[PDB]
RNA sequence: AUUCCAGCUCCAAUAGCGUAUAUUAAAGUUGUUGCAGUUAAAAAGCUCGUAGUUGAACUUUGGGCCCGGUUGGCCGGUCGGA
RNA sequence: GACGUUUUCAUUAAUCAAGAACGAAAGUUAGGGGAUCGAAGAUGAUCAGAUACCGUCGUAGUCUUAACCAUAAACUAUGCCGACUAGGGAUCGGGUGGUGUUUUUUUAAUGACCCACUCGGCACCUUACGAGAAAUCAAAGUCUUUGGGUUCUGGGGGGAGUAUGG
């Protein structure tokens, strides 16, 4: 560790605050209370952002060990991050992933669509069914995104937030990019911007 | 495990769980070794030192797999307050 | 009816073990249950646990460090002379060279290889790993 | 549960659930110690009272019984402990 | 787990752990004894007692601030009872239950419910045998099951 | 016709090989260790009940003075041993 | 029965050889009505065994009264008291009132609500950790890592629930 470079401040609480991740789900399967505070009087429930932060900073921990940028692979069946893996791809180094995921996908070695991952981070742990199920046969760590009826099962790093409206997927996908390309290095702080808008990494409406 | 003079037995000295205290096996296929590499003043990785973690496959088969990372993640000094100690 | 507390004990605590926990909590329990926890904190297979205390029966919180596979009764509680004993390690344990069913005794409560040391042998109670 | 002793939890969470599941036993209701519209003596009538109390000056019949807790005839004084 | 009914319950009153008089009551031992004896010489049996005053005068129960029970209350004035609380209203429920049998005959669940208060007047019966508070030699009968309580 | 009558030829045990019944073993098919009853044989119509079989929780801990039977050996003064 | 209680017994307890209540439908003796259909039966069928399903009247019976009987796929095909775990939106029986929302006792009164919380009954479906041979089962679990307590049955198919006896 939690450096003097990085921890909680109040200008990347800019972004996720102006996204209204307060907005989390309504009804919760009970394993999902280390990161909530409370909830709106209606009972929506409020996130303590500062520890979603915190998992960004320990998720860049994850990524940046790796002495093979290559060996990063992201997932996105839903739509909405299903540009911010491109957007994450030639920015990071990181092979891309979106779309329909093929049945024996990491089964089946003599395919075309076999991957060797070390290392996946997946964006919705429900609409990536199989990818959550049969990933989980080879080893390999699950990045997750959880809302308050998402997956407990087969997950490591919980992240609290929402996935309904576009801003909120991308939003933590730029929030962990910027400090991945920064553990590679590029700048420092966080009251600081980076060169290129969280803006980008947004869902178009063709 | 070791024989009249010594000499430890068997080959595959085998790596253990840091969640449950459980074992893990060479068979298993959910047991994940996780190397979290550190950080510092500046702040980035310096990657190759690792809190080298370890999850097996029961936590990841029975809810409980997420929030026995949590402790583990509080306990060593790489997160704050992520892992309510008063829960 | 908890016809053996020290039976409706250590089942909740493979229903917390197997089920996976780090305590329970044990109500009843008497002083037989206290000085068999004593004696597997004394092996420690099980961790550090703390009686707690009502003006009734009482509960324990067990804190272990998983090695606690299985426990359990041996009821009916079986008298056992002293070359018996070693009957009864071949039928209900791993290996010969670790695990303990553990005695009741006219020499109080300890494991039957204490009762071979001590030079004993008396009434059956469980068996602990 | 994953590390905290059961002295040292959350404390509230299972005080309202249901007296004797909490990890003591400690009862639900409450005393009051009030005084009637009729004499301003201290009547102490249990919470969940089971007796139709009639004053101590007048023969009126200051609550009525009901279950969970009883239903008083207003005008009794509260206060706090 | 019930006998003689196949169902569960659970009629509180659960005690904390602290034993003497705690925080408030500003009684002694013998103003509390001289009211439940006061309350006993009015001659009826001791739930009515306990149903009416201790709710009424701001009693805690006949044990804490008090030290002797009831039944050890009345003993030690002359007042003790034949048949001490339970054993009479059980007879009562006997009563309740025979002078219905009377009314209409064919009351079937009447035959079934008499035998269930029967046999736990037969267990009190043998119990207050075993701790000699019952003469061993009176037994419970139907044919006094209805002319000692009413 | 590798399975029939024979000719070969070969296989075993070897002054020894078969056969008949009886028991034991493998036989968790007698089960205290140590079975099985939703559908494979097996839970009864449901209560009350006696004999039998069990039956809630509590009774002297922690530590000081030494004795040192046994061991670790830097001691090695005995050069397998105190 | 549930629920509330800082009321009373202080172990009065679980099942269960023997023993005793109850008992569908049907059936069994002595009566009431005798409306309804209707096992048997009395008739018409009606052509080969398109198949004999049709149709019409029907003693008793169905309904009850003084009594039996003691039989079911009497089945949730799972004896009864214990322990814990899932995970849920409702239910119903109780208990509470949010600077809680409206007809109106007067923002939350009669009642009923969103958000919470408790014990009782009836249920459901998830991943099955555990099983099972398997359909499936939150118990048909915590059993080869074999022992919480107690009662009745089964030992290949038949022969046969037959003979025989009580």
């Amino acid at each position: 560790s939690l450096p003097a470079t990085f921890d909680l401040t109040p200008e990347d609480a800019q972004l996720l605050l102006a996204a209204n991740t307060h907005l989390g789900a309504r009804n919760v399967q009970v394993h999902q209370e280390p990161y909530v505070f409370n909830a709106r009087p209606d009972g929506v429930h409020v996130i303590n952002v500062g520890k979603t932060w915190e998992k960004l900073v320990l998720a860049a921990r994850i990524i940046a060990a790796i002495p093979n940028p290559e060996d990063v692979v992201a997932i996105s069946s839903r739509t909405f991050g299903q540009r911010a893996v491109l957007k994450f791809a030639a920015h990071t180094g990181a092979t891309p992933i979106a779309g329909r995921f093929t049945p024996g996908s990491f089964t089946n070695y003599i395919t075309r669509s076999f991957k060797e991952p070390r290392l996946v981070i997946v964006t919705d742990p429900r609409s990536d069914a199989q990818a959550i199920k049969e990933a989980s046969y080879v080893n390999i760590p699950v990045i997750a995104l959880t809302d308050l009826d998402s997956p407990s099962e087969f997950v490591d790093v919980a992240i609290p937030c929402n996935n309904r409206g576009k801003h909120s997927i991308g939003l933590i996908w730029y929030l962990l990019a910027r400090e991945v390309l920064r553990l590679r290095g590029a700048l420092v702080d966080r009251t600081q911007p980076w060169s290129i808008m969280p803006d980008l990494y947004f869902y178009r409406f063709p | 495990m070791e024989n009249d003079k010594g000499q430890l037995v068997e080959l595959y000295v085998p790596r253990k769980c840091s969640a449950t205290n459980r074992i893990i096996k060479a068979d298993d296929h959910a047991s994940v070794q996780i190397n979290v590499a550190k950080v510092d003043e500046e702040g980035r990785a310096i990657p190759g030192e690792y809190v080298t973690y370890a999850l097996s496959g029961y936590v990841r088969s029975r809810g409980e797999s997420d929030d026995s990372l949590n402790r583990l993640a509080q306990n060593d000094g790489l997160l704050k307050n992520v892992w309510s100690y008063s829960r | 009816t908890r016809s053996s507390v020290l039976a409706d004990a250590l089942n909740a605590i493979n229903n917390a073990e197997k089920t996976g926990k780090r305590q329970v909590l044990i109500r009843p329990s008497s002083k037989v249950i206290i000085k068999f926890l004593q004696v597997m904190q004394k092996h420690g297979y099980i961790g550090e646990f703390v009686y707690i205390d009502d003006h009734r029966s009482g509960k324990i919180v067990v804190q272990l460090n998983g090695r606690l596979n299985k426990c359990g009764v041996i009821s009916p509680r079986f008298n056992v002379k002293i070359g018996d004993i070693e009957k009864w390690t071949a039928n209900l344990l791993p290996a010969r060279q670790f695990g303990y069913v553990i005695l009741t005794t006219s020499a109080g409560i300890m494991d039957h290889e204490e009762a071979r040391r001590k030079h004993v042998s008396g009434k059956i109670l469980g068996f602990v790993y | 549960v994953l590390v905290q002793d059961l002295l040292h939890p959350t404390a509230a969470s299972e005080a309202r659930k249901h007296k004797l599941k909490t990890l003591v036993q400690g009862p639900r209701s409450y005393f009051l110690d009030v005084k009637c519209p009729g004499c301003l003596n201290i009547t102490t009538v249990f919470s969940h009272a089971q007796t139709a109390v009639t004053c101590e000056s007048c023969s009126t019949i200051l609550c009525t019984p009901t279950g969970g807790k009883a239903k008083l005839s207003e005008g009794t004084s509260f206060r706090r402990k | 787990g019930r006998m003689h009914s196949a169902g569960k319950g659970i009629s509180s009153s659960a005690i904390p752990y602290s034993r003497n008089a705690p925080a408030w009551f500003k009684l002694s031992s013998e103003s509390v004894i001289e009211q439940i004896v006061k309350y006993a010489r009015k001659g009826l049996t001791p739930s009515q007692i306990g149903v009416l005053l201790r709710d009424a005068h701001g009693v805690t129960q006949a044990r804490v601030i008090t030290g002797n029970k009831i039944m050890r209350i009345l003993k030690s004035n002359g007042l003790a009872p034949e048949i001490p609380e339970d054993l009479y209203y059980l007879i009562k429920k006997a009563v309740s239950v025979r002078k219905h049998l009377e009314r209409n005959r064919k009351d079937k669940d009447a035959k079934f419910r008499l035998i269930l208060i029967e046999s736990r007047i037969h267990r009190l019966a043998r119990y207050y045998r075993t701790v000699a508070v019952l003469p061993p030699n009176w037994k419970y009968e139907s044919a006094t099951a209805s002319a000692l309580v009413n």
